[PDB]
């Protein structure tokens, strides 16, 4: 048996633009077991329309997941990922700082 | 195209 | 230049709440093309890629059947192991698989693999030769056993160099055009001030195909690697990767660093300076 903390990282597909269509994304990789729970936030708040890719794995063994949403970014809305798994503590939350 | 079985047991 | 399809699965037990989940993917290169999941309601091996859906309906009832069986056999493989090591029946364990193959950059077989982890540890493994197994300990060196009767390394084999090697050159045409290109990096810098003493310099590369690239920092052309922070490459989830690598510097310091950037699509590696 082992475990591994997941890598997260929350970020734009494209360089933000306010007011431009674009996607959000959580990933979080190099993690293990598989379980793992992500919220996207919207100004603290989860966002409904979420999807996320097939699970997969590196050649390392460990984990790694997309999850994502359309979004049009202003200049005051704020966004995280929220991110759960069997080695933090407590959901840990990430911010999406426009240059990371 | 996937591996074809029949897959031997551990 | 060289290609490779590869099939990931993962079997996951839940005691107390039904069968094992199984899920596959396969992947040419960095690009997925199929999917199966057993807790899903189609049942069937499903489309994850637009060149995929040429294929048609043996190709779907062939791929299907196939995966159905391994998700069968890893079930049965999951109580195996429990045997085996003796675990409680009460806790969940974890069973997964990858196998494929590499062509090069003529479509010839170059590598093939076949190879299983057991609660993210590797448990037994086709070596290089396709002809020997690597079991990791003495539960695998029972599976060991039982291939070696069974000659699984001369089947597989038979697989790897065949069928495997058909099917990845027969994506690769008919996806082409998403499959054989080359998306080079774009680069750039940013700077952001922490205090009046030290500032992080970060570099970029964006919208890059296929994932692999190295990204480094060089403080006077110095190696860096203990002092740059580095996130792992990720998916701009349009078929493009992202990575970046960031060096803390002194005030005044920024025109001692240079950023490294070596991908295929680049002729030439790349020196970045502030």
């Amino acid at each position: 048996m082992i475990q591994r903390t997941p890598k997260i990282q929350v970020y734009s597909r494209h360089p933000a633009e306010n007011g431009k269509s674009n996607f959000l994304n959580c990933y979080v990789s190099g993690f293990h077991p598989s379980d793992i729970e992500v919220d996207l936030l919207k100004n603290g708040e989860r966002i409904e329309k979420v999807e996320h890719s097939d699970l997969s794995f590196s050649k390392d063994w460990s984990f790694y997941l997309l999850y994502y949403t359309e979004f049009t970014p202003t200049e005051k809305d704020e966004y995280a990922c929220r991110v759960n798994h069997v080695t933090l503590s407590q959901p840990k939350i990430v911010k999406w700082d426009r240059d990371m | 195209n996937y591996t074809p079985g029949p897959g031997i047991r551990f | 230049g060289s290609h490779s399809m590869r099939y990931f699965s993962t079997s996951v037990s839940r005691p107390g709440r039904g069968e094992p989940r199984f899920i596959a993917v396969g992947y040419v290169d960095d690009t997925q093309f199929v999917r199966f999941d057993s807790d899903a309601a189609s049942q069937r091996m499903e489309p994850r890629a637009p060149w995929i859906e040429q294929e048609g309906p043996e190709y779907w009832d062939e791929e299907t059947g196939k995966v159905k069986a391994h998700s069968q056999t890893d079930r049965e493989n999951l109580r195996i192991a429990l045997r085996y090591y003796n675990q409680s029946e009460a806790g969940s364990h974890t069973l997964q698989m990858m196998f494929g193959c590499d062509v090069g950059s003529d479509g010839r077989f170059l590598r093939g693999y076949h190879q299983y982890a057991y609660d993210g540890k590797d448990y037994i493994a086709l070596k290089e030769d396709l002809r020997s197994w690597t079991a990791a300990d003495m539960a695998a060196q029972i599976t060991k056993r039982k291939w070696e009767a069974a000659h699984v390394a001369e089947q597989q084999r038979a697989y790897l160099e065949g069928t495997c090697v058909d099917g990845l050159r027969r994506y690769l045409e008919n996806g082409k055009e998403t499959l054989q290109r080359t998306d080079p990096p774009k680069t750039h810098m940013t700077h952001h001030p922490i205090s009046d003493h030290e500032a992080t310099l970060r570099c970029w590369a964006l919208g890059f195909y296929p994932a692999e690239i190295t990204l480094t920092w060089q403080r006077d052309g110095e190696d860096q690697t203990q002092d740059t922070e580095l996130v792992e490459t990720r998916p701009a989830g349009d078929g493009t990767f992202q990575k970046w690598a960031a060096v803390v510097v002194p005030s005044g310091e920024e025109q001692r660093y240079t950023c490294h950037v070596q991908h295929e699509g680049l002729p030439k590696p790349l020196t970045l300076r502030w």
